[PDB]
């Protein structure tokens, strides 16, 4: 029960989530405070996330209803996220928006019991050739989720 | 400062690397992670987001070879940035790899802000 167009709502939904965390900061959440400040730890840049997602416990709360709980950990993992003096950091990085997500189609890959695979054929907003991105959807706790943190950019 | 032929020759090079956010590896570029990467090849540089290249580079009118160019584009202000090599043509880190793209590109020209040199 998870249609192509049903799937890339949900896609949009994990590129939106995504593009928050690693930009540190929910928009939806005015009240948030952004630590400033940058330190360097392993040999990488990193800033701080802000207050809204200050801790891996908010981050995970914010990303819990749209990624599946292995998708965050290895999205944290992935990123390289530290905890410095109690506050979540993440390295320096810039976002890219090439990809026109929601001009995309999708092609079914593979399905078994809970779990759909679709690929997405997702023109460029410069006209560089459409890139292929698979995206798998596990449902977790009776709800259709992204498995991979970083599956829509 | 640089050697702008070793930075454009190391660039091209990467050309396929895909993309990654806060990517500095070539297992993966952001747009700044790949300048900072190919500056690190010859002097010490820290790796900033693309608007901290904007505020450090100096100005100059227009690029020279070596150079690099700022565009806007999910945000207002640079947010996304490329080598100059010459032939109106720049090499930046995208959401599907390394590439070479052309300042007359319908969708790059009018979101080109400027030029920075290192």
């Amino acid at each position: 029960d998870l249609s192509q167009k049903q799937a890339l709502q949900l896609a949009l939904s994990a590129r939106e989530h995504f593009w928050n965390t690693m930009s540190g900061h929910n928009p939806k959440v005015k009240k948030a405070v952004c630590p400033s400040g940058t330190f360097e730890y392993q040999n990488l840049q990193y800033v701080y996330m802000c207050s809204d997602l200050g801790t891996k416990a908010k981050a995970v709360n914010y990303l819990t209803p749209i990624f599946t709980k292995t998708a965050i950990e290895k999205g944290f993992k992935d990123y390289h996220f530290t905890v410095s003096k109690g506050k979540l950091a993440v390295p320096i990085g810039d976002g890219d928006n090439l990809l026109n997500w929601k001009k995309s189609t999708a092609k079914l890959i593979s399905k078994k019991g809970s779990t759909i695979t679709y690929e997405f054929t997702v023109p460029t907003l410069d006209g560089s050739p459409s890139a292929k991105r698979k995206v798998t959807f596990v449902k977790e706790n009776k709800k259709w989720k992204v498995n991979q943190f970083d599956a829509v950019i | 400062s640089l050697n702008v032929s070793k930075l454009v020759s190391d660039a091209k090079a990467l050309v396929g690397t895909p993309y990654k956010w806060g990517g500095t590896t070539t297992s993966g570029f952001d747009c700044s992670g790949f300048i900072w990467y190919v500056l690190n090849k010859q002097t010490s540089v820290g790796r900033t987001s693309t608007a901290g290249y904007w505020s450090s580079m100096k100005s100059i009118a227009s690029p020279s070879v070596g150079d690099f160019v700022f565009f806007t584009t999910y945000k207002s202000g640079p947010s996304h940035m490329g080598i100059y090599i010459g032939n109106n043509s720049f090499i930046h880190a995208g959401s599907d790899g390394v590439q070479i793209s052309s300042l007359n590109n319908s969708y790059w020209k009018p979101r080109y802000l400027g030029a920075k040199r290192f």
